[PDB]
């Protein structure tokens, strides 16, 4: 056999452990200790399924705080594809897309400063970003006032109380959940 | 700015060591043929089940075995790439894969390079992505630990001839040290958020109205073992940067603590296993300092990043384009040289969107034959290779006889030590010089002027060097470049396999001496420079050229 | 690939053959 | 330094090198290759081809063939260096080889015979004022034997029959009295003769640091060639194409030319400079292997120092007269042929002289004394007087109604404790004390020493005495450790032992008794006074009797090692300025943004590439003498010894070729070539 039995029952040993036990046990054991995160993060309106709390969605209304852009294929937002625009910063066809982009984001907001965040005009590394600074919120908070007819200080609670922040402030960045955000628009709203 | 970058370099860099030194203790209990307390019992019960006792094969049949275990796991993933659609757990009714991709993708998982020219969501099935990729992540990674085991067990014994027994060393590493630290790693994902699902895709009615559908399945499983690992094959396009495999940058740290794990305590367990912890120190520190300098030049040019911004109107100039927002523009430089110099391959942040000395510094770090706690145990013997080569010019500059740890370094051991290192730029070079004057090879551009060349570049040395990482601007689905990439991955892994194995085997049959007054120390700042000088040197006198007419061109354009 | 990329693709395979020949076989 | 009259001779020799002999070393057969395509290039394209300006071309290739030039006379000049000493040194035996005899004791009719085919079992008688015609011993007679046309002196020096300096060679013709020599071997395979024919002959040898040297720079050669060939591909497609012999002068500019054109000038150089140390040796492998030695074996008398022992001392024991002591001293001294011995004696004489004592040997024997047997009885009418040591004396007064009482212990004791060759010398049974032997051990011996033990070198003696004297005189010169009680057995199995342990072993033999250590030794020197049997089995041998230069061989052989690294290291980093000036410089039209590069601000690309070639084939023509000499050598430390090349070779080689460059690229524009 020239040696064969231990080779072939290490690999199918290894194969059976590492492909139906160790799935398998961190499965059920992530089912049974966090499933909503397991299964996830769906935002429910129920029934009707509003959508994942991590995704993010393509949001264009003047109602709605927009979001980072996004180079998925087909369609902005798409979760199919999950592959973010890849660009050089030497590319004349990414300069054109963030001149669109802040000339997009200036007319929207007039009310909003002359300079606008880098993340509203800039791709996220996924495009299925649902994240923004509180930079950015601050930014977009005169539009949403403007086309939901709330106060600057209710807007700014909402957007603080689903703020984010990391254990410590240098791992990462304060964070908005964008889709909440609405969702939660939505339900002051009505 | 600067200030948290370095307290995040500091806080990651004391973490890492703080969670290594006790793994370092237990590898090296695995090295030293020592079971761990309490699995004496049900370790020689299996390996009485299994017929895979003790053998104490020397390093003809150490590489044979390593050999034939991955070849067969090899062609069992392939057949199970090439026949998804007759398998099971199969919700999208996603086809079979065309035999270019399944064969590139194989050798990807194989070689622990973990190269992805496809879309996972959209490709690859549920079965293949729980069962194939997952067992071949830990094969690939349990392979590169027992290799270096196999290397530290050479170092450490004294005239013999065996050199362990391989399936004993495989089986002791996958079920001791990767499966209940990716069983925690996973579960960790699972409180921050991530995927353990067998569920269908789940169509989403939006709150605007624009229907998507979310792909789901089992991806904390892949994660963990691709962290642990350091594989970089993610579930979905986006390595790392999609939200249900990193939702957090508490995730984030996790994921490159897990990527760091396992090369930094194969150096703390080297040290200890040698008796003498000055020389995992001094790996430890050259390894540190270059990766201190090159996360400072990162984040330097990434925080400088696109001056364009300023001048269309931005609130700031830094490139946080094609950077997730959960992650700061430091976190994504962090990431970027963690997972490029450590042969991982995962990417929170698209690479080619970084700016040109932004993107220099990781394909100069794969180039350089991926030194700085790479892979698990690739970027350990690579490191050996270069020790070599310093305790040579060192031994040569005092005029002793070329030695390190008592073993007198000969010309089979320099013969092999030059081969190893000769193995992975000629594969760079070969491949990018066949992908750069072919129809097929540039026309995969995304971007043009000299980010192409980058990009092609660039993939090539991710396959050459087993890392994996791509811009994702290239067409790599090419059948020449699936070819081309698989070869170049296969060579890359199996001709630096072969020459540390000969390596081992040379040193086993020698005798280490004790430590005079003339003996030069391998330890301390002078020889931390010396190494250092020598790992700069050879990965730049060769790539500087190739940089110039790259990344170099770019900046200075 | 003319035959000025021919064979300067074939003087330098010569070249490296025989460099990594004389590195296995260095006496 | 540049001797006219060889050099003048020698470039012809290099001008007849390169054909077909550039194959063995594969950097100098890659720039070779590059030179002749460059050349072919230049040729076709001032005639026939596309691209213009081929003088540039013209240019590149006159200067990669001069750099091949410069390496093979740098490789040239040193093996005719060596073989220049070595025909310096071949007049020993030159022509008239016709002195034989016909009885082997004392013969006639000395006729004029062939000795070139002479078997050993031949007697040769030498006349005044003769050479002689082949090495061997002295069987009767001893004369001073001149050793000038061999040795650097022109002191003759004596010979003895039947004594440790019975050594002929056939060098100067010996001014003394009749002398017979037996023939040990035929001439043409000694030593000499031996390494004359293989130095004419000339062998190349690689030792295996070479070796691993020269697959080193076979590795750079081959990542170069990659980098240097992958560029046209590489610029092809970025604009237009970087033309052939630009890659072909940056290849050369980048491939260690520098340590591969002088790795072989460095070798023989070396060996140039042990034959210039008066020692021969065999091979450099065993020249690089006296560097790195652990263990260095010497012995008490004659390398630390001859002694001369001048002390008369006397006793308070149990014996009645020191006078008749003396007395018994001089019976046994009548005919003391040691040095030491006579001298100890003649004290004795002037401490007491002794009437009736005119050189009596008509009724006295005398018993010679050797390592091996360690005894001079002499007996005067009846009795026994001894000389021996103490081993020896307790060896044979066991046998025969002999005993010791524990005075003569303490009294040696005490002569340890002072520090002294103790010899205990009797009558018989009757014991008579003990006589001291006071030996100077003055030199500069400690200094080097403490300057060799930072170097990991064990410095061993075999003192040949009891282990407290050893001990006392081994502490206070300074040496690591000591062996006492010399036997050859004993020797083998101390080398053996250290060798076991993988520590290479230096020793020096000039007996046939050391013969075996001479062949299982890592390194050994023979001196001149050796015998064939020694000297034919041993690696090295020693032209000049002096058994201390062994440690300046070793530091000969670490500056090789030194010499090779540095250079090695220089050759490396080199390529940094080489890229500073070609990169930026070779891509002046497919990329022009890339002369921020150009940190020297060079004149045009052209220039600066050509200047590069120019300190690429010069570096070589001005480290000619480094190589022919050495590298400035030092006794420190192997960290201070580290971190002292790393800055001179390794901030130098970083820094002179910017400056180089710079100055060759300035002189270019005064001149206005370009
Ligand atoms: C710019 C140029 C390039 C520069 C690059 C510089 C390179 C940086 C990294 C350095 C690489 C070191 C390589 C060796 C491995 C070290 C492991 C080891 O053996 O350690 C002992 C070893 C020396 O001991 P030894 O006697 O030689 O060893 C004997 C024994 O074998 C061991 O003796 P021991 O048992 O006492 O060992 C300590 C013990 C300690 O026990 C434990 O802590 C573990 C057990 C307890 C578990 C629970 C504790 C929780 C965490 C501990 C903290 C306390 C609570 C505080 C709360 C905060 C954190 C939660 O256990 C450990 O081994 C754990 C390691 C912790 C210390 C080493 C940390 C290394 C990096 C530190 C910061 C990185 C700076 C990066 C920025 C650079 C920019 C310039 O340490 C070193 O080698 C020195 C490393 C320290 C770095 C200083 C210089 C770096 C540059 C200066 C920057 C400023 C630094 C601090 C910044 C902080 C913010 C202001
Ligand atoms: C290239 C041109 C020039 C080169 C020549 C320069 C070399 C010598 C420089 C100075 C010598 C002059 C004589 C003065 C006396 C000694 C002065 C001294 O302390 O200097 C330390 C040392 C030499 O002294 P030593 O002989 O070791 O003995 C004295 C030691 O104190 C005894 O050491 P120990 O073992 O007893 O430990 C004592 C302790 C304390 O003693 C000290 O070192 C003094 C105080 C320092 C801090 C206090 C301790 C705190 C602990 C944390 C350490 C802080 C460092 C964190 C930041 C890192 C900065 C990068 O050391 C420590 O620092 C403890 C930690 C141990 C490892 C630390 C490693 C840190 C990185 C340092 C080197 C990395 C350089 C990167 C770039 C290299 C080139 C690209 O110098 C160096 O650091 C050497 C750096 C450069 C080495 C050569 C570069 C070669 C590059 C070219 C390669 C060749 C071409 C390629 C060929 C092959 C290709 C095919
Ligand atoms: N003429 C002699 N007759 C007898 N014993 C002697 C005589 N001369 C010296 N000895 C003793 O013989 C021993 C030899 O010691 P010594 O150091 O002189 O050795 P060696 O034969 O000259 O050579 P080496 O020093 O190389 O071993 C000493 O004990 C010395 O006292
Ligand atoms: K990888
Ligand atoms: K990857
Ligand atoms: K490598
Ligand atoms: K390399
Ligand atoms: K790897
Ligand atoms: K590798
Ligand atoms: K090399």
């Amino acid at each position: 056999m020239s040696g064969l039995r231990p080779a072939l029952s290490t690999f199918i040993f290894l194969l059976l452990i590492t492909g139906g036990v160790y799935p398998l046990l961190t499965t059920v054991l992530g089912q049974w200790w966090f499933p909503w995160q397991a299964n996830g993060s769906l935002i429910r309106e129920g029934d009707t399924v509003r959508g994942s709390a991590l995704i993010g969605q393509n949001f264009t209304g003047n109602g709605y705080f927009h979001g980072r852009p996004s180079a998925t294929a087909e369609m902005p937002y798409n979760p199919q594809a999950s592959g973010g625009s890849n660009l050089a910063v030497s590319n004349p066809e990414l300069d054109k897309l963030i001149a669109a982009r802040v000339a997009a984001l200036r007319a929207a907001n007039p009310d909003a400063s002359a300079s606008v965040p880098v993340e509203l005009v800039t791709a996220s590394a996924s495009g299925l970003d649902n994240n923004i600074t509180p930079q950015a919120a601050a930014w977009q908070i005169p539009r949403v006032a403007k086309a939901r007819n709330l106060s600057v200080e209710q807007l700014t609670q909402l957007i603080a109380k689903y703020s984010q922040q990391p254990l410590v402030k240098y791992i990462g960045q304060p964070v908005v959940n964008i889709v909440e955000l609405n969702l939660a628009l939505d339900k002051l709203d009505e | 700015m600067a200030a948290q970058g370095f307290l995040l370099i500091a806080t990651f860099l004391l973490v890492l060591m703080v969670l290594a030194r006790p793994l370092g203790s237990g590898l090296a209990r695995l090295i030293n043929d020592i079971p761990l307390p309490g699995t004496t019992g049900v370790e020689r019960v299996l390996f009485r089940a299994l017929g895979v006792s003790d053998r104490e094969m020397n390093w003809k049949q150490y590489l044979c075995a390593i050999l034939g275990l991955n070849m067969l796991g090899l062609a069992v993933l392939f057949f199970m790439l090439l026949g998804q659609h007759y398998l099971p757990l199969n919700p999208q009714q996603l086809p079979g894969l065309s035999w270019d991709l399944a064969l590139n993708t194989a050798v990807s998982f194989v070689t622990n390079t973990n190269w992805q020219s496809y879309s996972g969501e959209t490709t690859l099935s549920y079965f293949s992505q729980m069962a194939g990729l997952t067992v071949q992540n830990f094969l690939s990674a349990a392979s590169g630990i027992a290799v270096i085991f196999a290397l530290i067990r050479a170092f450490t014994r004294q005239s013999m001839s065996t050199l362990g027994n391989a399936w004993v060393d495989l089986l002791r590493i996958t079920l001791w040290v990767l499966v209940p630290v990716a069983l925690l790693i996973a579960l960790f994902f699972i409180q921050q958020g991530a995927l353990q699902n067998f569920l269908p895709y789940q169509a989403v009615n939006t709150v605007e109205g624009a229907q998507q559908l979310l792909p789901m399945g089992p991806v904390a499983s892949q994660e963990a073992i691709k962290m642990l690992g350091t594989n970089g094959g993610g579930f979905f396009n986006a390595n790392s940067s999609h939200p249900f495999e990193n939702p957090t940058a508490l995730t984030n740290f996790v994921q490159m603590l897990a990527i760091f794990l396992i090369p930094t305590a194969l150096c703390f367990a080297f040290g200890e296993v040698m008796g003498d912890r000055r020389q995992g120190r001094m790996l430890l520190w050259a390894m540190s300092v270059i990766f201190v300098i090159c996360v400072g030049v990162v984040m330097w040019a990434e925080v400088q990043g696109n001056p364009h911004l300023l001048a269309l109107g931005t609130d700031s100039s830094i490139n946080m384009e094609g950077k997730e927002s959960r992650f700061g523009v430091l976190v994504s430089s962090l990431f970027a040289v963690v997972t490029t110099a450590a042969s991982c391959g995962a990417v929170i942040a698209m690479h080619d969107s970084f700016t040109a000395l932004g993107g220099m510094v990781p394909m100069w770090l794969m180039q350089i034959g991926e030194v700085v706690f790479g892979g698990v145990g690739s970027g350990l013997y690579g490191m050996m290779l270069f020790v070599l080569l310093a305790v040579f010019i060192a031994g040569l500059m005092i005029g002793r006889t070329p030695e390190y740890l008592g073993k007198k370094i000969d010309v089979r051991e320099m013969k092999l030590t030059a081969l190893a290192i000769l193995v992975t730029p000629t594969l760079v070079l070969m491949g990018a010089a066949l992908a750069m004057m072919t129809d097929a090879g540039r026309s995969a551009m995304l971007n043009p002027g000299p980010h192409g060349f980058s990009e092609v570049l660039y993939a090539v040395s991710s396959a050459a060097n087993n890392n994996g990482s791509a811009f994702a601007g290239l067409s790599a689905n090419s059948p020449f470049w699936n070819c081309l990439l698989a070869f170049c991955m296969f060579v890359g892994r199996f001709g630096v396999i072969i020459p540390v194995m000969a390596i081992a085997g040379s040193l086993v049959s020698k005798k280490s001496q004790a430590a005079s007054s003339g003996t030069l120390p391998t330890h301390g700042p002078l020889f931390v420079g010396l190494l250092i000088g020598t790992v700069l040197l050879v990965g730049a006198l060769t790539f500087i050229p190739a940089l110039a007419l790259g990344p170099v061109a770019e900046y200075l354009s | 690939m003319s035959a000025g990329v021919i064979t300067g693709v074939l003087l330098v395979f010569l070249l490296l053959g025989y460099l990594v020949y004389a590195l296995i076989n260095a006496e | 330094f540049e001797p006219t009259l060889v050099v003048q001779a020698l470039k012809e020799a290099v001008k007849k090198l390169n054909p077909q002999a550039q194959w063995r070393n594969p950097v100098m057969f890659i720039v070779w290759i590059g030179s002749l395509l460059t050349t072919c290039i230049s040729i076709a394209m001032a005639s026939g081809a596309m691209p213009g300006n081929a003088l540039f071309s013209a240019a590149i290739s006159g200067w990669l063939w001069i750099t091949v030039l410069f390496a093979n006379f740098a490789e040239a000049l040193a093996e005719g260096r060596s073989k220049a000493q070595a025909n310096s040194l071949k007049g020993v035996k030159k022509t008239a080889f016709a002195r034989k005899l016909r009885e082997p004791k004392y013969g006639a009719a000395a006729d004029k015979v062939p000795a070139d085919q002479l078997r050993k079992g031949d007697i040769v008688l030498v006349e005044a004022g003769d050479i002689i015609p082949c090495d061997g011993e002295v069987i009767e007679g001893g004369a001073s034997v001149d050793e000038s046309a061999i040795t650097g002196e022109s002191a003759p020096v004596i010979r003895e029959s039947g004594g440790d300096f019975a050594s002929v060679t056939g060098g100067t013709r010996i001014l003394s009295d009749w002398l017979v020599i037996e023939c040990s071997v035929n001439p043409g395979e000694t030593f000499l003769d031996r390494m004359i024919a293989m130095v004419e002959g000339a062998q190349r040898r690689k030792t295996p640091n070479e070796i691993a040297l020269t697959i080193l720079l076979i590795a750079l050669t081959i990542v170069f060639l990659l980098a240097t060939a992958t560029l046209w591909p590489f610029s092809a497609w970025g604009g237009n194409a970087v033309s052939v012999t630009v890659l072909v002068a940056l290849l050369v500019c980048l491939i260690p030319t520098t340590i591969g054109g002088l790795l072989s000038a460095i070798g023989v150089a070396g060996m140039s400079r042990m034959l210039g140390a008066n020692v021969i040796a065999t091979s450099g492998r065993a020249v690089e292997a006296a560097g790195d030695v652990d263990v260095l074996l010497l012995d008490k008398t004659g390398t630390i120092t001859l002694g001369n022992r001048q002390a008369s001392e006397f006793i308070p024991a149990q014996g009645v007269d020191e006078k008749t002591l003396a007395d018994a001293a001089q019976l046994a001294s009548l005919a003391d042929e040691t040095p030491e011995g006579r001298s100890i004696v003649i004290l004795a004489k002037q401490r007491f002289n002794l009437r009736e004592r005119d050189v009596q040997s008509l009724h006295a024997t005398f018993v010679p004394f050797t390592a091996q047997s360690r005894m001079s009885g002499i007996n005067i009418d009846n009795r026994m007087i001894r000389k021996g040591s103490v081993d020896a004396i307790r060896r044979h007064v066991e046998a025969n109604g002999g005993h010791f009482p524990t005075d003569v212990d303490q009294k040696v004791d005490q002569v340890a404790r002072q520090g002294a060759t103790p010899l205990v010398v009797v009558e018989g049974s009757r014991v008579l004390g003990v006589i001291a032997l006071k030996d100077i051990v003055k030199g500069g011996i400690k200094e080097r020493f403490a300057q060799l033990r930072k170097m990991g070198i064990k410095t061993v003696m075999i003192t040949g005495d009891n282990r407290l004297t050893a001990a006392a005189i081994a502490a206070e010169a300074g040496v690591d450790d000591f062996l006492a009680e010399a036997t050859p057995e004993a020797k083998l199995a101390l080398i053996r032992q250290y060798q076991a342990e993988g520590r290479l072993v230096a020793m020096t033999g000039d007996g046939t008794n050391d013969a075996p250590a001479l062949a299982q030794a890592d390194v050994a020197v023979a001196m001149n006074s050796g015998t064939q049997a020694a000297k034919e089995a041993g690696n090295m041998v020693d032209l000049d009797s002096n058994p201390t230069k062994l440690i300046e061989v070793v530091h000969i052989g670490k500056q090789m090692l030194m010499t090779r690294g540095s250079l090695t290291t220089f050759s490396i980093a080199n390529d940094v300025a080489k890229y500073f000036a070609i990169i930026p410089a070779a891509f002046a039209a497919t990329y022009p943004q890339l002369n921020a590069l150009n940190i020297m601000c060079l004149h045009s690309p052209d220039s600066a590439i050509l200047s590069a070639v120019i300190f690429n084939a010069l570096i070589i023509v001005f480290l000619i003498p480094l190589a022919l000499k050495g590298v400035s050598y030092k006794p420190l430390t192997a960290s201070a010894m580290l971190r002292r090349n790393l800055w001179i070779y390794g901030l130098g080689g970083l820094l002179v070729p910017f400056i180089g460059i710079k100055v060759i690229d300035l002189l270019l524009t005064v001149c206005g070539l370009v």
